[PDB]
């Protein structure tokens, strides 16, 4: 919904004045690095499903009480529900880093993630640790170049790290 | 499809697969689908035979008129106006039409402008048509299937919000939709424009803190500002909500249902104090830190 | 909120899929638009006061009667002139936002939703703002891809306005 | 559409009941309205040509510019005057039908459904027909219940028009 | 939908001229007899359900094959369906004589009465004879005054007779 | 069912302001009430003799409800009390139906489930039918008010049977 | 929903006795002044839309921060929303003075007016002042007769004044 | 939903082990008395509607304020609503004693019985006393054999007594 | 079209659109491809847009 261009537009409309020149220079920097947004989104959407399985792998090696009967992730239906939750969480991370604004992820996950997880009985700790490990693996596959022309990517690293910590403190 | 504490959330009664009208249905199968349409569109409100609209119903029993058009027929009817359009607030009427026809809770403030704007521009007769003539309508149940609550499944296109807003909308199975705790007032219209959700509560007996409702004046946000910097305790904080406080009496307690914010270290002692007041706990959700 | 990135996100949300390569091409097109749209918004913001001033004076010479007769929509006295010039300045600022956003969304949300309805209930005429936008699109004097992209936004406002 | 007998029938259809006594009172009210509405429609049909002629001339004196500037909505030459007088005659004939039908239904179906939309796409102004209807309601010169029932229909057209 | 006033309006709009004076005199006659429309509609809506039972009485005394098993009106469900059909037919007759125009009855019964009756296997002969007997009983209860102030009612008699013959040649 | 409120519900469904149709509707309601109030007055004056004669006439109309011991029937005096309470309820609904200008008090307070409680209690509606016939024979009024009340009474009869 | 006749019916049903004679005399007074209810409703529904524009006129001459950018009534969409709010408020006032009971206005506006206005961020002060000015203009157009036969109208003046103060303390 | 077999299955799945032998002996006892479950359900479903009328009989002989005007069970519509409430309550009792588990009655009545009854203004005391009297009459018709082959039925008596007390403390 | 406008509850006339060749349009998962529908002119545009968006070709339109 809200893009960083539309973020600047909404600030300039709340002020009701024309946009400042230095903010337009910041937007010139943004459109200069839009190809690196493309590089990162393409890279992690290439490997996304394997990242989801590896995150569930580390989660289920870490906490065997979830696989254990009576656990919340025990049943086959609930296991598919778990992988559904992680897949759509990584999907909204990809949405947010494609848009550049966290408003998509916030306005479509922050609202009811905690709510569903306390209402169902879902332990929010496991989802928080899982989205943290998934974010570490996502930075790991994004940052290292494999046959890719070299450049700096620290701002993007900061951006997806912020997106995954907003997810982590969303579910808690 | 919940299956863990499904008793606790009341959605265990809505477990079954939806009803499907066959190509050549019998008369009894017709009557079952008519009873399902009456129960869903009027929200488990039972109907008298004087308000049965048997004439519009017989046309459906022929098969010349589809099930979805029968849903249109009961919503076009004057009894639905008298039960729902007339007593309720018009924003609340939009809220009810989201449950009755689409089967889910509204997601944002944009849908409540679109239906209010449409109400002023063209009437309730046109507004109902706009609910039923929707892609979101026609995907989930095109012509044959009854409306039914789809919010408990993600259905590839639910925002998170509608799951938890639905439990403010409907209680249980036994509860009739005309008849709720708040009555005339609309639960979700406060929630929509602040873009916030209240905690999920299940319906009664299975849960005994059902009585708790958030005050309209006091929002009481979930997070409580800083993992309790101001409460001055090192541990994380959970939200606690109490249903009644009746033991304390009138000069001691001005309002029965209140929200406390506690660290976990003092959680046990406050819970014991609440039980000493005879107060039963509605919800407890982790608040901050 | 017509923004091709957000429209792509809304599309992939409705499909329920991950990011496809169509969206990568969509981002490429948005960068291609912005690479001159930002400089065009810059020179528009430089020219904006002379633009709205010439547009107001040109509309006043375009119809002498709004200056002439005492009325409530018309600019008989100077307060109506102030409200009129405020309206054209609002229009040009919406044009700049529409340019910098990459789509018609600021225009759509902030003008196009109920413009003809307030023109109906206030007895305004949209043709005043039509000829105002014609004077603006004649006055900005730019060349290149940015000029015609802005001109496209302006005649979109004209077409939806009338 | 909007006839109190047919609105009563549509109500009892939606209820699915037989005819109630409310509908009998509704019929009584319709007869009470018609008992002067028919004679009022008679004298309106007698006066109609002078009414539309004075209304067209009064609107032409009300705004001199529609006679002045050459335009497509305006009556520069005589064909626009013919179309203008055709429009006010259409308006007054809708008023007579609205009176004789007992409700706003002929007005609603035949004018009110898309009048502001064709005024938008043709760049007309509804205020022209507003002041035309003001001249008509000043010119019919009737008294009694029929006069104010017609005046009610006329200002209903004015309110829905603006 | 179409009232006789709206009938005159639709004629005058198809011509596109103002209404003739003699037609307005006819409408003055109509509003002069509107109280007799009220008298008749009130009288037969007072006795309507008993008229339906007496019509089914003469029909089932006449044709015992309908009550006979295998008959179309044999079963209890189909018997209630029969009384439903006759009741809503008399209801639309009351609608038409209240409005004064047969357009309501035509546009809401003429279309699919014959259609349903040939599609189901319903013998249209019995419904035609039943609506004829029901119309005779309706004229019988309308015309005779019981403590009612006297007047002529031949035009109303002609009107409901025409309405019942349109129903009879509707079902056939 | 109140013609003012039905007009309001209509204009609510249309979403329009008040039209002149509603002004005529109000005129018709005043025209009805201008005798309906006096008719309700004389009905309230006559009401005890009406329900008493109606109960006695129904008891003479069917001797068996007095005769056989049963639960619906008035074998002993408590059933007679409940029976007379029911006809008094009926006549009071008629008065409310008259004074409200429409069938709404009748509809909401009787017609919604009368045949269902008659089914589950094994009552017969024809008892109250002939009771209302005795009432409409007994009120003895003339004019527009008399036949408006008679219209309400036979509406209750038709919906009752 | 609730009319003053139905108000009397609901009181007499809660008591469960027949209606008192003096209350019926009050209803006789009511049906005696029903033509003045018609006079007033017709008069202010004749001028209603111009009353809405004049109320918005005094509001926007009074508080220029609403037109000012960042204001709540600033945008064109929100301006049309404002005129929508005032128009439907005056519409429910006309409903209430046509019915004679404030229950329609209460039960269809009191519930969520304050609620929407605190949830959106709408300043309830401006709507309260606007409905007060609109009520003053409504009394101004209702009370003065223009070619109307003379009579007293103080009870109606009190009635619509009460209706507008219930609206004003509804929004606050 | 939950049957006593499925109850044992859900316990054995929460433990995640195979079912114990003594629990299977208890299930062998259950299938040995399944014909007595059939005997009882058939007996009380034979007499169910008369039980509902007798329960309403004792309730309305006990509390005449409900029949009294202004009472909650006063009106004909509300009286049919009362009999509806009692009939579906006895229906869910028959469901529970047919299934053998109270989960059906709990999960389809416990949730909103108290809720509707405090929201409407329904006195829960009368429904509690009525379901208690209905349960006493149900035990009275179930236990006594009329031409039925003799046996012990104390466990079934305990079961439906528990079901009716869960209903009674459901409505309170 | 029985009732004309009763079960449709819109006074306007009925258009009676007949559609053929409908194959995996959306989630409704319809049992047969070719069906006949009764629509009024008040919602005829909405249903026609829906029919074409689903993947269907209208085969006949005849006012009933
Ligand atoms: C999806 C199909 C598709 C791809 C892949 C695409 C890639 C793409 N990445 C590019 C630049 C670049 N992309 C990167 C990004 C990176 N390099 C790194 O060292 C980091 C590991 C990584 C960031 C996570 C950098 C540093 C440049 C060049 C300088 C710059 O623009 O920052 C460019 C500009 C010119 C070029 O280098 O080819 C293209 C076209 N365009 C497409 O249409
Ligand atoms: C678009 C934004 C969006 C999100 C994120 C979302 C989540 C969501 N996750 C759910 C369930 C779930 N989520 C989990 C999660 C887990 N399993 C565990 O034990 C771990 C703690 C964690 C593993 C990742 C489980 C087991 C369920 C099923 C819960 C149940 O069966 O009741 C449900 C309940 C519905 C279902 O049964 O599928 C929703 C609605 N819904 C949305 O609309
Ligand atoms: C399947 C589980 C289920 C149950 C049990 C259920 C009960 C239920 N009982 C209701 C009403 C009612 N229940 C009563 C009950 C009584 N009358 C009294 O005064 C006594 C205290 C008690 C006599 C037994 C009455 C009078 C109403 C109508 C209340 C009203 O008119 O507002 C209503 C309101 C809807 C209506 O008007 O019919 C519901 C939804 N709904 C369900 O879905
Ligand atoms: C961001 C986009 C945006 C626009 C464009 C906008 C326009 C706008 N112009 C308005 C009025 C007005 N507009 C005019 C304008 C004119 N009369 C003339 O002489 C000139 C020909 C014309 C100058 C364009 C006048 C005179 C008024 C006040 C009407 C009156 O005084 O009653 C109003 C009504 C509120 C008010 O000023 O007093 C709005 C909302 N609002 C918006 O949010
Ligand atoms: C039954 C109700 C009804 C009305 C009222 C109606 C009006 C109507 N007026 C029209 C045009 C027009 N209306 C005008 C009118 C005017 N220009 C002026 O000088 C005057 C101020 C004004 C006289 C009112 C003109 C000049 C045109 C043609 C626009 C142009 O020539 O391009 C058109 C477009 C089609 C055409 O004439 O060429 C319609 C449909 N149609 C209807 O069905
Ligand atoms: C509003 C206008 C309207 C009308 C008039 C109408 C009639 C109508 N009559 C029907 C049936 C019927 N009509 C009859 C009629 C009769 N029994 C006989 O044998 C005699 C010949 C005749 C006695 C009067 C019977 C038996 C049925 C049931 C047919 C069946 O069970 O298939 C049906 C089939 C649906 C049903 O089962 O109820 C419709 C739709 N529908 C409408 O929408
Ligand atoms: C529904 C409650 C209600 C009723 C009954 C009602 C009746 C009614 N019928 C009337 C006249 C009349 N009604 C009739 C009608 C008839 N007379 C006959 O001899 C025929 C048998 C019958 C026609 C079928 C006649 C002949 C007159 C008087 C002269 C005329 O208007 O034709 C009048 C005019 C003055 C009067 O006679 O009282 C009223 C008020 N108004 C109402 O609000
Ligand atoms: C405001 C409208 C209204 C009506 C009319 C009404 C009637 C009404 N009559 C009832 C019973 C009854 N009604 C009767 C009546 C009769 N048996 C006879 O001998 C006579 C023929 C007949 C007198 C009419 C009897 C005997 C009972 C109790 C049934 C029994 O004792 O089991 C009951 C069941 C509750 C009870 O009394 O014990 C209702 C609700 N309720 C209402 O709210
Ligand atoms: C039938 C009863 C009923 C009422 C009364 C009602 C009011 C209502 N007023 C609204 C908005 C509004 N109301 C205003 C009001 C104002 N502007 C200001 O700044 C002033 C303080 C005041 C001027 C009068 C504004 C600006 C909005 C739009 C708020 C937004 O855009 O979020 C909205 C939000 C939906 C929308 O965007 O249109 C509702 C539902 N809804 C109903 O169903
Ligand atoms: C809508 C089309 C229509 C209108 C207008 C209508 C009006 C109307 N107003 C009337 C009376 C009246 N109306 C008024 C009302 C007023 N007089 C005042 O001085 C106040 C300014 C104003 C109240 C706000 C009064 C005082 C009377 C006469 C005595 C009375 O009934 O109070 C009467 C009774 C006889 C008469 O005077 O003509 C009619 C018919 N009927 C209609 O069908
Ligand atoms: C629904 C049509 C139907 C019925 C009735 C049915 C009954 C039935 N009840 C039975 C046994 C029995 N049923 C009972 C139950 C009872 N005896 C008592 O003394 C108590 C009063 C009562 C329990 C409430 C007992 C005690 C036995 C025999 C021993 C036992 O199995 O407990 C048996 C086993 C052999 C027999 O006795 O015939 C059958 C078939 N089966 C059916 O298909």
């Amino acid at each position: 919904m809200f893009d960083i261009f539309t973020r600047v537009v909404s600030q300039a409309d709340a002020r009701g004045e024309f946009i400042s020149s230095d903010k337009l220079e910041a937007l010139k920097k943004v459109v200069a690095e839009g190809t690196k947004r493309s590089d990162a989104v393409s890279r992690m959407t290439n490997n996304a499903s394997s990242i989801v399985t590896n995150a569930a792998r580390q989660l289920f090696a870490d906490q065997p009480q979830l696989i254990a009967p009576g656990g919340n992730a025990y049943t086959n239906r609930r296991m598919a529900a778990c992988l559904r939750d992680m897949e759509i969480i990584l999907r909204y991370v990809t949405y947010a880093t494609f848009t550049g604004d966290a408003s998509v992820l916030n306005d479509r996950c922050l609202n009811g993630l905690r709510e569903t997880y306390v209402a169902l009985g879902v332990p929010g700790a496991s989802v928080a640790a899982g989205v943290r490990a998934m974010g570490k693996a996502a930075v790991a596959i994004v940052m290292d170049p494999a046959g890719v022309t070299s450049g700096d990517c620290s701002s993007l690293q900061q951006e997806i790290e912020l997106y995954f910590e907003t997810a982590a403190k969303a579910v808690e | 499809p919940v299956t863990v504490a499904a008793s606790r959330l009341g959605t265990a009664a809505f477990d079954q697969s939806p009803v499907e009208l066959r190509a050549n249905y019998s008369r009894d199968d017709a009557q079952t689908v008519i009873r399902a349409v009456y129960r869903q569109v009027l929200g488990n409100d039972y109907v008298m035979s004087s308000e049965r609209l048997t004439a519009a119903e017989s046309l459906f029993t022929n098969g010349f008129i589809s099930v979805r058009d029968f849903v249109r027929a009961v919503a076009q009817s004057e009894l639905y106006k008298e039960k729902f359009l007339y007593n309720n607030f018009q924003t609340r009427v939009i809220e009810l039409n989201f449950k009755h026809l689409l089967g889910r809770a509204p997601y944002d403030e944009a849908e409540v402008i679109e239906h209010l704007d449409r109400y002023q521009n063209e009437g309730f007769e046109a507004d109902i048509n706009s609910y039923i003539d929707s892609a979101e309508y026609t995907e989930n149940f095109g012509d044959n299937i009854v409306p039914y609550i789809r919010s408990y499944v993600v259905q590839t296109g639910h925002r998170t919000v509608g799951f938890t807003r639905m439990f403010s909308l409907q209680r249980g199975y036994a509860n009739s939709d005309r008849a709720q705790i708040a009555g005339n007032a609309s639960r979700l219209a406060q929630e929509l424009a602040r873009n916030t959700t209240s905690a999920v509560v299940g319906p009664s007996g299975v849960n005994e803190g059902w009585a708790f409702r958030s005050a309209a004046d006091d929002y009481h946000p979930g997070q409580s500002l800083g993992g309790s910097t101001g409460l001055s305790a090192d541990d994380q904080v959970v939200r606690v909500e109490v249903a009644a406080l009746s033991t304390p009496r009138y000069p001691r307690i001005r309002r029965s249902s209140r929200v406390f914010f506690v660290p976990v270290s003092r959680l046990s002692q406050k819970l014991q104090e609440i039980q000493r007041m005879g107060g039963r706990v509605a919800s407890i959700s982790p608040a901050g830190q | 909120m017509k923004t091709p990135l957000t429209e792509a996100v809304a599309l992939a949300d409705s499909q329920g899929r991950f990011l496809s390569n169509t969206e990568l091409q969509y981002l490429y097109g948005r960068l291609r638009q912005g690479a001159f749209a930002l400089e065009a918004a810059q020179t528009l913001t430089a020219k904006a006061d002379t633009l709205v001033n010439g547009a107001a004076q040109a509309v006043y010479s375009k119809f002498p009667y709004t200056t002439s007769t005492p009325g409530n929509n018309f600019a008989a006295d100077q307060r109506g002139k102030d409200k009129c010039a405020r309206d054209i300045g609002y229009y040009l600022r919406m044009v700049t936002y529409c340019l910098v956003a990459g789509g018609t969304g600021p225009m759509d949300e902030y003008l196009i939703a109920g413009v003809d309805e307030i023109n109906r209930t206030f007895d305004l005429s949209p043709s005043w703002y039509v000829e105002a936008l014609k004077h603006i699109k004649a006055n900005h004097g730019l060349t290149g891809d940015a000029a015609t992209e802005t001109n496209n936004y302006i005649d979109y406002a004209i077409n939806a306005l009338s």
